[PDB]
């Protein structure tokens, strides 16, 4: 019954966003929940956030 | 009946088709989104009983 | 009856580095306007760089190029480190040109007169075949925060050039910054603090005026409370 098919082979770049879920090695999951700007980071003395 | 895979669509703008080429296939390269039209396919159904 | 500061010292090491002094201020507000400045600094601070970059051969940033080591999108990702400054000009358009074995620096591109490149050894990407051609436009503007790639189709209407490879646009030129308050004493005034910020730049803008535009952004937002 086919007759012809078209193969459209999409590059999907998918960021990270609140929802997608995130572990370490050690059992450790999580979902991101909030995405934060630099500036509300905990940051060092030395300036350096987190 | 067969169907085409034509790049004439019915009842889309001439900017619908903008990404399709002749034959009705998108360009390779070209950057889509949600609903966009990949490949124009047609279908036969006749007598429509309207 | 309040004293108000102001800028001292600017000691300027890297070109990247610098410790910005503020000398005259009162307790407390050392502490109020370092965190509210560096607050302005990290988050709004206008830089420029590349938004669009055309390949010659390349159709989007998932090809290959014979003659050059990196993907395109890892040619792509060379040029967001690219620190440009430009002068008078909104957006400026480059062109960069080379071929044979060398490494293709960001010193590679053709200079224009507004235009500065901060790091001439900066790398764009690598050519291993001897008569490899390369040549691209790479397309800058200035602009604040961070802008995606994906943001900019939407207003769109008609950038259909096929190889017009849109790129992540990350402007602030600030990478860095730390305050630090210690006490000062200038003569008679029993207890006043200095006031030291500390900042990381891409070497496009300058300490003195970065910190001119953070403050006089902070001036324009309390324009809406000094009445209501």
């Amino acid at each position: 019954g086919v007759l012809k098919i078209v193969k459209v082979y999409l590059a999907v770049k998918r960021r990270i966003q609140p929802g997608d879920k995130m572990a370490g090695r050690h059992g450790n999951k999580g979902v991101i929940s909030k995405i934060n700007p630099i500036e509300d980071m905990p940051y060092d003395e030395n300036g350096t956030p987190v | 009946g067969p169907e085409e895979i034509t790049a004439d669509i019915p009842n889309v703008g001439e900017a619908a088709l903008s990404k399709l080429d002749e034959s009705g296939i998108v360009y390779i390269g070209a950057e889509v989104t949600g609903g966009d039209i990949l490949v124009g396919k047609v279908t036969p159904k006749g007598e429509t009983q309207l | 009856e309040f004293l108000k500061p102001r800028l001292v010292d600017i000691e300027q090491v890297s070109s990247t580095h610098a410790k910005v002094t503020l000398e005259p201020l009162e307790r407390g507000f050392g502490h109020t306007l370092g965190n509210a400045l560096r607050r302005i600094l990290l988050s709004s601070m206008p830089g420029c760089a590349v938004t669009e970059v055309e390949i010659d051969g390349v159709l989007h940033e998932y090809s290959t190029k014979e003659g050059v080591q990196e993907d395109i999108l890892e040619i792509l990702l060379n040029l967001k480190g690219l620190a440009v400054r430009v002068q008078g000009k909104d957006e400026v358009i480059l062109t960069l040109n080379k071929s044979g074995i060398g490494p293709v620096t960001a010193a590679d591109i053709t200079h224009d007169g507004d235009v500065e490149i901060v790091k001439p050894q900066h790398v764009i990407c690598h050519l291993t075949d001897e008569n490899a051609s390369i040549s691209m436009r790479i397309k800058v503007q200035r602009g604040r925060g961070y802008v995606p790639a994906s943001t900019r189709i939407h207003s769109e209407e008609d950038e259909r050039p096929i190889g017009r490879l849109l790129v992540d646009a990350c402007y602030s030129p600030v990478e860095r910054i730390a305050y630090n308050v210690e006490a000062a004493r200038v003569e008679q005034r029993t207890d006043l603090d200095k006031l030291v910020i500390e900042m990381e730049t891409n070497g496009t803008i300058d300490p003195e005026e970065a910190i001119r535009r953070a403050a006089t952004i902070l001036a324009e937002q309390l324009e809406a409370f000094v009445d209501l």
